[PDB]
């Protein structure tokens, strides 16, 4: 029972994929259809959905929530979840290098942390692409 | 707690920044959908 | 001038097509269409 | 006199084999934690735990073979 | 009661032998037996060059030869009566010192002041600074001996264990079930003894880490 | 058995290093 | 004529690689100490 | 003298583990070592995969050379022939 | 007396391999929790686990080499 | 009698490497779980693991050097 | 016989350096697992890691110095 | 012989400091992971680490005093 959907598009509703990996804020986690119930905050990265069948899916997602209850119902909510093909690897590298260049530009600690979020998202994008 | 959290950045701002990065990562072919998802219509009354 | 350049390009294309020969060529022979560089070049 | 030496060595040697007991304990405890996180006994968790316990007990039995060489 | 003997025959012929095991053809397409060697070389070179990412990558073309040589010498020792050159402490001692000296002198050749400043871990408690400094310099001087021993001792110990258990099997004229069990233990150990390649990886990776730290 | 002497074992390894690096320099990706 | 094959690499990395003189000195000192024992 | 050893090594390489290299490449593809792993006189060596006959021969030669070297130290059990 | 010393020294030295057994147990246990948190077994999760097992086995055999030298 | 004392002392000094094995096992075991939690191994996540191995194996080789000095 | 006891006491005394290795391995592995969560290596994290490593190594070398004093 | 007994006892007694070193390493490493989890470092996170380190050092010092009593 996998509930994966963006605010605009729906990927999986009650799907028995039984295996989902999420880029959590603290790190990475793996759902195994029996994983301990927990609430996990998403991090810039890609959700590699592994269905019960041998086929798998790879979607790069924005921040969000990984809500796996005591049961198998997992409600994965990603703000901007798209497949890797829609993205551009060249634009990915360009954005990463520009963000690295502008990291020191933001004198404010909060603003530099925001640009650090940007560079982290671009690095995860580069690794995914 | 991270570099962004407990330093003046709300988690909603974190989500906005990463979502904008993902939208910019999209090619111009899918940029229309990203613009559609991007909501700047709501303004502020104070 | 463009016709002369076109003749040169056609000659080069014919030479490339004919010089392919067997795939089991020499490493130095492959430099005709794909040579290496000097030192401090192959970064990866 | 050499029999006394063999007795002392066998006494000292066998402790090394028992020190591996903590290793299998750590293996089984980490198995506890892993099964607590993602409960699936047929998964590679049990196989990895068995392999770790087997390696630790192999170290212990190799130390015990050294002890037997001391005895003989 | 059989005395173990890591004897010293005419070393040069034995040591030069692993070199002849790798042919280098000058052809666009290799001989499907050097090709696997080339693929392994590329795969290991990528791993070794990933960390450096500096002008010190020139050293990688020699570290590849180093890892190939150590692996070839140690893998050949698993043969029945092969004499491991790396069993003797002499050659590994003669390998550890020059390369560590090369790393430290390369560090002292460029950005020398900061190279010596690597002893400072960016501040740390001043009350324990002399203790930390003496500890880290004693560790740095230990490092070559550590690198040599962590190869010599276990390379010798693998052969020592093989000899011991083999002599136990040969002397075991008792119940054949015990002999079969000990032979199974022998084969399991020899499969584990094939992990001497991991020892090559550890040696070369420690050398790479030291070089990257100092350059 | 135990390693002693240490004279010619540590001398042939440098020549073998030269040979190995010369051989692998011909290897290319 | 195998020298020219790795001549550039030789002086390229031995600027500090060719410190085997330290190894030779250590080996000679150890041999002298052992001969004193011998 | 050494020229003869070099020629022998080249012949061994061509026979097992073998532009003009196209002939050498076809010779390696044929795999005369693969046909007879134990030379033409015998049938084959125990290993029957990977076209590893030449490497097996080299390793066996090295093993027998080291056995000849080590025969000096080792000693037999009985003067009478073993069972 | 000397043979007694050989036996007692070997029996002592072989007890030092217990720490390596504890180390291999610890690393192989941590393998299972790493696998449970991230199902990437064929990756560096198991690669570095094998590396650590080899390193600790080296630390143990390089210890028992002293016992082997003492016995002979 | 001094040779016997050197033998037993070297045997006892050899057992001081067990802590080195426990330390290397613990550090590499924590390395695997750290990589499992955060897939950024190529960084300090593995550099400090190698550094900890280097700084923890020092005790074992120090103890074995002491054992060799006692033996010889 | 007094020199024999000095040898055996020096051999038994250096065993205490084992705990230093285990402690250093533990502290460095803990540094690894902590950095796995908080990417703040260039902070008081590595500072306290170095502090703990220095304390453990100092304890081990103090035990080694006691062993040397016993030897001499 | 009595001085020989004092030497061997002092050599055996001082090994108790190894556990103090292991405990110190564990304390500092757990302090590392605790600060990694929560940034309240200047709070009692450091105080509890100091408390553990002091108690481990006290145990090691008591073992050292026992060794001194054996020696004298």
């Amino acid at each position: 029972s996998f509930t994966f959907a963006s605010p605009t598009q729906v990927f999986f509703n009650g799907a028995n994929v039984r295996q989902v990996d999420v880029p959590t804020q603290t790190g990475a986690f793996g759902i195994l259809a029996s994983h301990v119930p927990t609430l996990q905050v998403l991090r810039p990265g890609l959700v590699v959905v592994h269905a019960e069948d041998g086929t798998t899916s790879k979607y790069f997602v924005s921040s969000g929530s990984v809500t796996v209850n005591a049961d198998s119902s997992v409600q994965l909510l990603a703000e901007e979840a798209v497949t890797l093909d829609m993205l551009d690897p060249g634009v990915a590298k360009a954005n990463l290098e520009k963000a690295q260049s502008e990291l020191l530009g933001a004198a404010d600690e909060a603003s530099r942390a925001e640009i650090q979020i940007r560079i982290e998202a671009n690095e995860a994008l580069v690794k995914a692409l | 707690v991270a570099y962004w959290r407990q330093a003046g950045l709300s988690y909603i701002r974190y989500s906005q920044i990463c979502a904008k990065a993902v939208r910019d990562a999209l090619k111009a072919e899918f940029k229309a959908n990203a613009e559609k998802t991007s909501g700047s219509n709501v303004k502020i009354v104070k | 001038l463009s016709k002369a350049r076109i003749e040169a390009y056609e000659k080069e294309l014919e030479k490339m097509k004919n010089i392919i020969p067997f795939d089991q060529m020499t490493i130095e022979d492959l430099n005709e269409v794909f040579p290496e560089t000097k030192l401090d070049k192959k970064k990866y | 006199i050499d029999t006394a030496a063999k007795f002392i060595g066998a006494g000292a040697a066998t402790v090394g084999v028992a020190g591996s007991g903590a290793g299998i304990g750590t293996v089984f405890g980490s198995l506890i934690i892993g099964y607590a996180r993602n409960p699936s006994l047929k998964q590679q968790l049990f196989s990895y735990a068995i392999l770790g316990f087997a390696l630790s007990e192999a170290m212990g039995l190799f130390c015990l073979m050294v002890a037997f060489l001391i005895l003989f | 009661i059989a005395p173990t003997m890591m004897g010293l025959p005419i070393v040069t012929l034995i040591i030069m032998f692993p070199s002849l095991l790798f042919p280098t053809p000058k052809r666009l397409i290799n001989n499907r037996t050097i090709s696997i060697q080339q693929w392994l070389i590329q795969l290991t070179s990528k791993q070794m060059m990933a960390i450096h990412n500096q002008k010190g990558q020139t050293w990688s073309l020699m570290l590849m030869s180093l890892i190939m040589f150590i692996g070839s010498t140690n893998i050949l020792g698993l043969l029945p009566h092969s004499f491991t050159p790396t069993t003797q402490l002499s050659m590994n001692l003669g390998m550890a010192i020059p390369l560590w000296s090369a790393t430290v002198f390369t560090g002292f050749r460029y950005k020398t002041k900061t190279s010596l400043a690597h002893f400072l871990p960016q501040g740390t408690p001043a009350l324990l600074i002399p203790m930390l400094v003496i500890i880290e310099t004693i560790s740095l001087f230990i490092q070559p001996v550590a690198l040599a021993v962590r190869l010599t001792a276990n390379i010798t110990a693998g052969h020592l264990l093989i000899h011991l258990i083999g002599g136990a099997t040969l002397a075991l004229l008792n119940i054949n079930t015990m002999t079969a069990f000990i032979t199974f233990t022998i084969l399991i150990l020899l499969t584990i003894l094939e992990f001497a390649v991991a020892l090559i990886q550890a040696y070369v990776f420690t050398l790479l880490v030291s070089l990257y730290l100092h350059d | 058995d135990t390693s002693t002497w240490f004279i010619t074992i540590t001398s042939m390894i440098m020549t073998l290093f030269i040979l190995f690096q010369l051989k692998i320099s011909n290897y290319s990706y | 004529f195998q020298f020219t094959g790795i001549k550039k690499y030789f002086n390229s990395y031995t600027l500090t690689g060719r410190m085997n003189c330290v190894l030779a000195t250590y080996g000679g000192i150890a041999l002298l100490v052992l001969y004193f024992k011998l | 003298a050494s020229v003869v050893p070099l020629k022998d090594r080249r012949l061994l390489e061509v026979k097992l583990g073998e532009i003009l290299m196209r002939d050498f490449t076809p010779s390696g593809i044929a795999g005369a070592f693969q046909r007879g792993y134990y030379r033409y006189y015998n049938k084959y060596v125990n290993v029957k995969k990977g076209s590893v006959a030449g490497l097996s021969m080299v390793l066996a030669a090295y093993v027998v050379f080291n056995y000849c070297r080590s025969y000096k130290e080792l000693k037999h059990e009985r003067l009478r022939k073993y069972h």
